[PDB]
RNA sequence: CCGGGCACUCUAACGGGACUGCCCGCGAAAGCGGGAGGAAGGAGGGGACGACGUCUGGUCAGCAUGGCCCUUACGGCCUGGGCGACACACGUGCUACAAUGCCCACUACAAAGCGAUGCCACCCGGCAACGGGGAGCUAAUCGCAAAAAGGUGGGCCCAGUUCGGAUUGGGGUCUGCAACCCGACCCCAUGAAGCCGGAAUCGCUAGUAAUCGCGGAUCAGCCAUGCCGCGGUGAAUACG
């Protein structure tokens, strides 16, 4: 019954790692609960575009981070055997707690 | 409607140094800089002398202005009229 | 209106709560 | 009815009149109607003689009103006036007394507008 | 004053960061002012090799830093040795414990941060502005290339009268949001002041 | 307005009496888009023209639009070098919108406190040819009319 | 059995469950008229059931979540106009005649830099 | 930015009140994001490059 | 709420969808008008994006950089004062001059954000700011939050008013080493001008204007009515 949380700036390193955290564990024991999306939380930086005076210039920036949820309930050795041996994504910051 | 809570605030430079002073006599002018400084009774009497940020005033000190912060009594900016 | 301190509005405004203005 | 120094509210709802008091308002009107048992509702003319008495007993003995308030406040405005007090200056010269700018919005102290001649040639905006 | 960087305007789309590492709210603050930290060497000890492209991964006290360059050898060092020097005197910024690597530029002639370079040292030593532009324009769409343009600023040529030099060929759309163009910039501090020196070279589209 | 000829708003019908002019008077009531108590105030003024008459709301209301438009109107003309009023035949659009638009501008000139009162009112006065309104609306066609000889600037 | 409409109006969503009954309706769990109450707009919201001649015909269940109660209203009527076509798909031939099956898409435009407010422009002295 | 003004970096400060920010690129002061460490002007810069990963171009 | 269920709403990743494709008319063609189907129609609505050049445009106080200039001081520390001064002039705004309103009560609809010495449920003390205690959340699963306008009821009765809150007196909370100069907030008292603004002048063509409330960055705290952004209700008018 572990829960896992995976987030990331990119998406698609996201859906790619999450996807495979699935298929992994698809095996060695529960189908997992499905890789769930959840909301997504913005940061926003507006900054007058060039220095000195022109307050009205701008520029909009933004730093989107990314969540999933997969969810694997019914741990089976091999279930941790396929995980914590096989790992990839750079941009993707996990967090296992059941 | 001023305010401070529980602690009325008086910078020891001159406390301390006041109730020194205290303990003796009066001394002729005392120059401080804790314009922060909150009045007290024991200052009363005394003649401490505050900064404006250019010069330092005798600005004796009495008992119907204890609680008023030191300076506040030492005015800052010099303005005399636009008039011409 | 939104410029009394002492009201609803007033408060709200200012975005402060007190005796005008509860909590709840 | 006469409630306080020379006061006299009337025909009009009493937690109204009573804010016609030099030292009553609101806050205060709402307390002594509320600890007096009166109707606030009730138009002063409505009063009953009775009410009448126990509203202007409490009013004029639980507080300070009228000419002894105003007598109180200027006293202080001389007090820490008679003494260097920057408050004091400021109110010497009749200028805010409360850190508000001067440079410009300051007439409600200062009073009525007085312009003076200047130097046009330049974008004073 | 217009006209974006041409690769900020594509990150999402033709155009990859010079850094991809996981979130962090708490620590942002710190692993950038390190990948800053890290290109300030890497962009001095590594100059002369064509250093064109400094990138950064992460994964807890973990740092990649693959740096790219036209002449790796300069960058390996005899037999290997100064790669070795790097590695060491790097971790002397950061604990960290981080790796290394040295990614051959195959072509120098298409990278626009080198060929900003190559104008700006020409400049540098005092070759004619105009002429060291019409070449690399050239060299770009010499060497492939569906386009290309060189741009130097300052005081061409010492004169007081502070101009810009043009020069370009084939297409290089900075509107078009896809073309995929390379964007370099490179300085040239001058015995009489400061050159900007622009590149932009447009390889394919899609 | 250089390019097209710019299309007339084609509102939704009322939601008593399913009649555009309402809504269109509605709205004109209306201030900071609270098409709420807009609609309130002209509803009850609908009853109130019914209990101080026996006449049906609506016809009421479409009597005095009838009444307040103004069939001819000045427009001021730069001719040779002076401004002549110019006087000119009001279009079956504008002269609605002048109409509702005076209706409520005369209602709420009324002295009586309640708004739905005073349009009421200003309405049933317009049937009958008077209040605020009517006054306008034969005040311009008084002043056109009255400015006839810079009419063969006709526009 | 049971009909049902999704209807969404400048950011509003209604879910239409319309059934066949009486014809009083549930919003929220609160009885129409009750959710509404004082609101000259609210009859607009059954506008497509007097089109075909239903309601007193039908009963409907309605959930509704997001936006102001003028938006529901709205997507409360892209519902039961489309719940009223699974029941009789040859409704459409008459119920859209009236655009009860288009979904408004007039939306709060963002609020652009530089102006006030989109567009609200700020104002200049003697310029 | 005076070199002698980053006196800010000593975390030794009689008061914490007088601690400040200032921008640990340019060293500027006056607009500096906490998320970053960086200024205003810093921000765009780097976020331009693509040297602020995730960052990006916000439109909408 | 619980078991349970993925249907719906939603969340977020991919993908379909509109091309004047289809019918009618004008046309040489492009294209124009009209019609159907469609959630959407002829660039469907809003963004990002700004040509070669223009102005001796702006910034050497962001940074960088040529030259000139100071190098017991044109460098550095500290304490205090000043950037907050006022007889005045202007720009941008806020609040308002009221009954389509003000007020008190009860009651209902939102989105986008933010949260570690952080947001703070709930309880208690206090008129209150806030204090003491203390659960939850590392945050679609807890909190900031109350949306306000709106709806139902009740008060005020045309008054410079139960309009409007300036100004001042008094008491106090919180931050911070410290709030005299120079913070914000609470409560009592005070309760100003202001009755819709001369010449002149500004914005906006639709989910716009107008009006209403909500969030964020900076940030100990805050002079924010500024700025960036979010959703609610929602017009008038365009002959030309
Ligand atoms: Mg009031
Ligand atoms: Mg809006
Ligand atoms: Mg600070
Ligand atoms: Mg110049
Ligand atoms: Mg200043
Ligand atoms: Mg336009
Ligand atoms: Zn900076």
């Amino acid at each position: 019954k572990i829960r896992i949380k995976l987030r990331g700036f990119d998406h698609k390193t996201l859906d790619a790692s999450a996807q495979k955290i699935v298929e992994a564990a698809r095996r060695s024991g529960a189908q997992v609960s499905g890789p769930i999306p959840l909301p997504t939380r913005v940061r926003r930086f507006t900054v007058i575009r060039g220095p000195f005076k022109h307050k009205d210039s701008r520029e909009h920036f933004e730093l989107r981070t990314h969540n999933r949820l997969v969810d694997i309930i019914n741990p089976n050795r091999k279930t941790i055997e396929q995980l914590m041996t096989l790992d990839l994504p750079t941009g993707v910051e996990i967090e296992i707690k059941t | 409607p001023r305010s401070l809570k529980k602690g009325v605030f008086v910078d020891d430079h001159l406390l301390e140094k006041v109730l020194e002073l205290n303990a003796k006599g009066e001394k002729r002018l005392i120059k401080t800089w804790s314009r922060r400084s909150t009045i007290v009774p024991e200052m009363v009497g005394h003649t401490i002398a505050v900064y404006n940020g250019k010069q330092h005033v005798p600005v004796y000190i009495t008992e119907n202005m204890v609680g008023h912060k030191l300076g506040e009594f030492a005015p800052t900016r010099t303005y005399r009229g636009h008039g011409k | 209106g939104k410029g009394d301190r002492r009201t609803r509005r007033g408060k709200i405004w200012r975005g402060t709560y007190g005796k005008y203005r509860p909590r709840k | 009815a006469r409630i306080a120094g020379v006061e006299i509210p009337r025909n009009k709802r009493v937690d109204v009149a009573l804010t016609y008091i030099y030292g009553i308002g609101k806050a205060r009107a709402k307390e002594a109607l509320e600890k007096t048992g009166i109707n606030p509702a009730t138009r002063v003319k409505d009063l009953t003689e009775a009410e009448v008495v126990r509203l202007r007993e409490y009013v004029e003995n639980t507080w300070k009103l009228e000419g002894e308030l105003r007598a109180e406040v200027a006293a202080n405005i001389k007090r820490l006036m008679d003494i260097g007090c920057y408050r004091g200056l400021r109110h010497r010269r009749g200028l805010p007394v409360r850190g508000q700018r001067t440079r410009t919005n300051a007439r409600t102290r200062k009073g009525p507008r007085k312009t003076v001649a200047g130097k046009k040639k330049a974008p004073r905006k | 004053g217009n006209k974006i960087h041409p690769i900020g305007f594509r990150l999402g789309i033709t155009r990859d960061w010079e850094s991809r590492w996981y979130a962090g709210k708490k620590q942002y603050r710190h692993l950038l002012l390190e990948d800053q930290r890290i290109r300030g060497l890497l962009e001095k000890e590594l100059y002369s090799a064509g250093l064109a492209r400094v990138d950064i991964e992460r994964a807890a006290d973990n740092v990649a830093v693959t740096v790219h360059v036209a002449k790796p050898g300069v960058v390996i060092g005899r037999g290997g040795e100064r790669i070795r020097v790097l590695r060491e005197e790097l971790a002397k910024l950061t604990g960290k414990n981080v790796a290394l690597n040295v990614q051959e530029v195959q072509n120098p002639n298409l990278s626009a941060p080198l060929v900003a370079q190559r104008v700006a040292e020409q400049i540098e030593r005092r070759f004619a502005v105009r002429r060291a532009i019409k070449q690399a324009v050239q060299r770009v769409m010499e060497s492939g290339a569906k386009g290309a343009k060189v741009i130097v600023s300052g005081r061409i040529g010492g004169a007081e009268q502070a101009r810009t030099e043009w020069a370009a060929q084939g297409r290089v759309p900075l509107h078009t949001l896809r073309a995929n163009i390379d964007y370099g910039f490179a300085l040239a501090r001058t015995t009489y002041g400061v050159l900007g020196v622009k590149a932009y070279i447009f390889l394919g589209e899609v | 307005a250089r390019r097209r000829r710019a299309e007339v708003r084609q509102l939704q019908p009322d939601l008593v009496y399913g009649d555009v002019l309402v809504t269109a008077f509605i709205n004109k009531i209306m201030r900071d888009g609270k098409k709420n108590l807009a609609a309130r105030i002209f509803y009850d003024a609908c009853k109130i023209i019914q209990e101080k008459t026996g006449q049906e709301p609506l016809k009421v209301f479409k009597q005095a639009v009838e009444n307040v438009k103004p069939r001819m109107e000045v427009r001021s003309r730069r001719v040779g070098g002076a401004n002549y009023q110019v006087p000119m035949e009001v279009s079956p659009r504008r002269q609605q919108s002048l109409a509702l638009r005076w209706l409520v501008q005369a209602a709420n000139q009324r002295p009586e406190r309640r708004a739905a009162v005073r349009i009421a009112h200003e309405l049933m006065d317009a049937a009958e040819g008077k209040g605020g309104a009517v006054k306008k609306k034969e005040d311009v066609e008084r002043m056109a009319e009255a400015n006839r000889a810079y009419a063969h600037y006709r526009w | 059995e049971q009909y049902y409409g999704t209807g969404r109006r400048k950011e509003a969503v209604a879910r239409v469950f319309l059934r066949p009954g009486n014809g009083k309706v549930t919003v929220n769990g609160q009885d129409f008229n009750e959710y509404f109450q004082g609101l000259v707009r609210a009859v607009a919201a059954l506008e497509p059931l007097r089109a075909v001649d239903a309601l007193g015909r039908f009963d409907a269940y309605i959930t509704v979540r997001g936006g102001g109660k003028s938006g529901q209203i709205d997507a409360i009527k892209l519902g039961i106009a489309r719940a009223l076509v699974q029941y009789n798909p040859d409704y459409r031939a008459k119920l859209k005649p009236l655009g009860f099956l288009t979904r408004d898409a007039r939306v709060v435009e963002r609020k652009k830099y530089g102006k006030h407010k989109a567009r609200r422009a700020p104002q200049y002295s003697k310029r | 930015a005076r070199k002698a003004l980053i006196e800010k970096a000593k975390r030794t400060p009689k008061f914490k009140v007088r601690a400040y920010t200032r921008c640990v690129r340019c060293g500027r002061a006056r607009s500096v994001y906490r998320f970053f460490g960086l200024c205003r002007i810093c921000l765009r810069e780097l976020a331009h490059k693509g040297q602020l990963p995730g960052v990006r171009k916000a439109s909408w």
